[PDB]
RNA sequence: ACUGCAGGGGAGACUGGAAUUCCUGGUGUAGCGGUGGAAUGCGCAGAUAUCAGGAGGAACACCGGUGGCGAAGGCGGGUCUCUGGGCAGUAACUGACGCUGAGGAGCGAAAGCGUGGGGAGCGAACAGGAUUAGAUACCCUGGUAGUCCACGCCGUAAACGGUGGGUACUAGGUGUGGGUUUCCUUCCUUGGGAUCCGUGCCGUAGCUAACGCAUUAAGUACCCCGCCUGGGGAGUACGGCC
């Protein structure tokens, strides 16, 4: 039982999963359905189909709380990074602007060693 | 190179009007090959931009 | 004595009136040691490119002194120790 | 700063000693000296309440000024850095401009001849004493008061310092040498800088007699006692104690701070 | 360091004829001044190996020059040793 | 010597922001994480996600290159202080003062060692999961020393251009860094030419077993030094020095 007409959509799309969270413009979360929350598991969580399913779930759960328009912030080297936006669009929401907020260090912390697979 | 072409045009960390160019839309220093500066004036521009960022006349990252 | 150029950012809560007399003491600490103070230009409030000490504004001042290195080190130590100063940046106008 | 003895005898093989290079005027100030006598760890009943004490060289107390309240605005000059048997830090004799002699704990970098100020209008230099309101955050301080006017209690050992974290409304946050975050009134006072003689912990006392001089008597392990004397006593050979380790009075190891002490409101984080 | 005038006091005091800058005596005096100054620099900054190497090169050059002046005129060599220092 | 010039050359002090981790609080609910596929693991006692505040360490995106500096190892966040070398011009000065260099001395990546401090991330050893016939591994989840700092030691690397130093000479073509310089001096072109010092590619003579090198020689000559004498045993034993 809330009512936030305008909100923000954060889409974190990694190589292993995707998480969509809907917040008010102040950073308080409304709904957050993710790829594992939708029925999926394992390596299927990285497929674009799972991403768009999670986007639909989150969009409708937020509409139930009263959101009509969301600004989009995407980050991560994922594959559902655009399919989630398309599902947010064609699940009853208008997005408008889209931002890229992938964190970029200024040559800071040492990364883990390269996989010898 | 503009600074070689016309001399006595000082590069300084306080001249934000001149430093607005040579920085990309996201605030990154433009490459040397796309501005045509010589090596020495490219170094001067990079130094001025770094000092301006540090002293907060320019953003570190205009995300 | 070398030419130095000190630029200062001050707390925006300060009014742009008492700023000129406030730094006169930090100028007298140079004048006693035997330096010169040429231009004390003030820029006034400007919006900083980013949050410095939870202040989106600040007063920019350029000191433009010419004195001995130990004197300038004493000056900027005193400024950084002062509470109304946000940032200090000392440079040499020559090489 | 630490001088190492040559291995001339078995008792001086690994031993070491201060060089005493910071010490001037090897004699004390006659009017600031009070007598002491040893107590052997005996209380008013004449019974041993603290074990392993007694013996040791005769000492004379030197009056250290831990308040520094009545001389605000009066400057002082450091005259001498002297030895003090009652603490690990050296002490400095101050000549106030009004003509008063005082000892303070010598900070790090307080060479003889420097000038020392007190009060809210003093510079942030080693040896200056200010209320916590006047000290900028991120500064190393020592000899901090717990209550306004109570005297310096924290960070008095050699090499110690307290790192001032920040002042919120009327309370300052301090990281004490043990590493725990405490909160104190901003009207408390502290001296700017770190306590000197920071290298004294590297001293290797060579022999048992050298500790007897400092006044420590030998310590007997409880596992080589009899069961009547210590809970660890008994056994046919040598044992580990037939139980979990305990004190000589049967108290088990574990936290001994009072759980509902009145000062919990001022403790942000316990030490690690 | 050794600003122009700073070298000038040394050249006036140790050169030969009012314009002498390359004689062994003038060169040895200048090298000695540089060596001294770099030595006070190196008393602080114990780990400036890259400048200690420059000190070593200056010392070597001064040793060649002292050897040369000793070979060419022992009286000049002795006077210069007494004016500056040896061992 | 004077006058200019370029530079991540070195040391010390102070200082900046992005990001990772953790802590405190708000929102919020069931997953997150990870893989070729999984499991161990974290979470439901409120995680991941998201917002605000704080602590702390380490490394410095864009500039950035094939490019610069250094004897080599190596050197890039900024500012200040101190300090070494190089190049060009002048031709003012000295007048062969040069070259090399047995032994010797100094410097010398990383790992490692001692004493003290610090510890975000990474990560030998170690533990669990997975794969496998087995898996003391590769892959995954954790994780100590270490990596960092101060002060010493160690003295080794495919420490490489697998090419010791100095000097002179022997077609050119075409990039790029630092100067000077007439003329074309505006042909504004900061272009062309000439000269000096670097750093690349391609090519003639010449050399080479060949590959290739080729004015930065592996060519033509002279000076000094180090080293080689079939493969193993072996850069090992014994002796000695550290
Ligand atoms: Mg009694
Ligand atoms: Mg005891
Ligand atoms: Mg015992
Ligand atoms: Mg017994
Ligand atoms: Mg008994
Ligand atoms: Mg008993
Ligand atoms: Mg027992
Ligand atoms: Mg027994
Ligand atoms: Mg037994
Ligand atoms: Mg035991
Ligand atoms: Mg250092
Ligand atoms: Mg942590
Ligand atoms: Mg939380
Ligand atoms: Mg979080
Ligand atoms: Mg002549
Ligand atoms: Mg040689
Ligand atoms: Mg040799
Ligand atoms: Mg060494
Ligand atoms: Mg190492
Ligand atoms: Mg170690
Ligand atoms: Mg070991
Ligand atoms: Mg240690
Ligand atoms: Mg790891
Ligand atoms: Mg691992
Ligand atoms: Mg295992
Ligand atoms: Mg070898
Ligand atoms: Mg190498
Ligand atoms: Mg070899
Ligand atoms: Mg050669
Ligand atoms: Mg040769
Ligand atoms: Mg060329
Ligand atoms: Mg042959
Ligand atoms: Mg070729
Ligand atoms: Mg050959
Ligand atoms: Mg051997
Ligand atoms: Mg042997
Ligand atoms: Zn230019």
């Amino acid at each position: 039982k809330k009512n936030v007409p305008h909100g923000a959509a954060h889409i974190k799309s990694t190589f292993n999963n995707t998480i969509v969270t809907i917040t008010d413009p102040q950073g308080n979360v409304i709904a957050w359905a993710s790829s594992g929350h939708v029925g999926f598991k394992g390596s299927r969580k990285s497929t674009p189909f799972a991403a768009q399913l999670a986007a639909e779930n989150a969009a409708r759960k937020a509409q139930d709380h009263g959101v009509r328009k969301v600004d989009v912030f995407v980050k991560g080297p994922g594959s559902g990074r655009e399919t989630a936006i398309r599902s947010l669009q064609a699940a009853g929401l208008e997005v408008g602007a889209i931002s890229d907020v992938t964190p970029q260090p200024h040559n800071g912390v040492r990364p883990p060693k390269r996989r010898r697979v | 190179c503009v600074f070689c072409a016309k001399k006595d045009q000082a590069i300084d960390y306080k001249d934000t009007a001149l430093l607005r160019t040579y920085i990309s839309e996201r605030g990154k220093i433009r490459a040397r090959r796309v501005t045509g500066n010589c090596v020495q004036h490219q170094r001067d521009i990079a130094l001025a931009v770094k000092n301006a960022r540090e002293v907060a006349l320019l953003p570190f990252t205009s995300s | 004595m070398r030419p130095y150029e000190i630029m200062v950012i001050l707390d925006p809560t300060l009014d742009e009136r008492t700023v000129a007399p406030s730094l006169e003491t930090f100028l007298n600490v140079v004048r006693k040691d035997g330096g010169k103070v040429e231009k004390v230009d003030i820029w006034g409030k400007r919006r900083l490119a980013y949050e410095i000490a939870k202040h989106a504004e600040g007063i920019y001042v350029v000191i433009d002194v010419k004195a001995a290195p130990a004197t300038v080190s004493e000056l900027d130590r005193q400024l950084s120790l002062n509470e109304s100063v946000l940032r200090t940046k000392v440079m040499r106008t020559d090489k | 700063a630490i001088r190492k003895y040559k291995p001339t005898t078995p008792g001086r093989r690994g031993a070491s000693v201060s060089d005493f290079a910071e010490i001037t005027r090897s004699t004390p100030e006659k009017s600031l000296v009070r007598p002491l006598h040893g107590r052997g760890g005996r209380n008013a009943h004449g019974r041993i309440t603290t074990r392993h004490k007694g013996g040791g060289h005769k000492r004379a107390y030197r009056m250290i000024d831990f308040r520094r309240n009545d001389k605000d605005g009066v400057n002082a000059k450091v005259a001498h850095i002297e030895y003090d048997p009652n603490r690990t830090a050296r002490i400095a004799l101050l000549h106030y401009l009004d003509g008063e002699k005082r000892y303070i704990i010598a900070p790090n970098g307080l060479s003889q001849g420097d000038v020392v100020e007190s009060g809210a209008n003093a510079d942030i230099k080693p040896g200056n004493n200010l209320p916590l309101r006047n000290i900028p955050a991120g500064t190393l301080i020592h000899a901090v008061e717990l209550r306004p006017g109570g005297g310096a209690k924290l960070a008095r050992s050699a090499g110690s310092s307290i790192q001032l974290l920040g002042k919120e409304a009327s309370y300052a946050s301090l990281r004490m040498p043990s590493g725990e975050i405490r909160r104190v009134d901003v009207r408390c006072r502290a001296t700017v800088g770190e306590v000197g003689n920071a290298e004294q912990a590297n001293i290797n006392w060579g022999k048992a007699g050298r500790m007897r001089w400092k006044g420590k008597r030998p310590s007997v392990r409880g596992v080589v006692m009899n069961p009547v004397d210590h809970p660890h006593g008994g056994g046919e050979g040598k044992t580990s104690g037939g139980r979990h380790p305990v004190s000589p009075w049967g108290k088990p190891e574990g936290r001994t701070r009072n759980a509902n002490k009145s000062s919990n409101k001022f403790i942000v984080r316990r030490r690690r | 360091a050794l600003t122009a005038e700073q070298k000038k006091e040394i050249l006036r005091s140790y050169g030969l004829h009012e314009t002498d800058t390359g004689s062994p005596e003038a060169q040895i005096a200048l090298l000695t001044k540089r060596i001294a100054d770099l030595t006070e620099h190196l008393k602080v900054h114990k780990h400036d190996h890259h400048s200690r190497r420059g000190l070593l090169l200056l010392v070597g050059r001064r040793r060649r020059l002292i050897k040369y002046i000793s070979q060419i005129d022992v009286e000049r060599y002795r006077s210069l040793i007494e004016r500056l220092g040896l061992r």
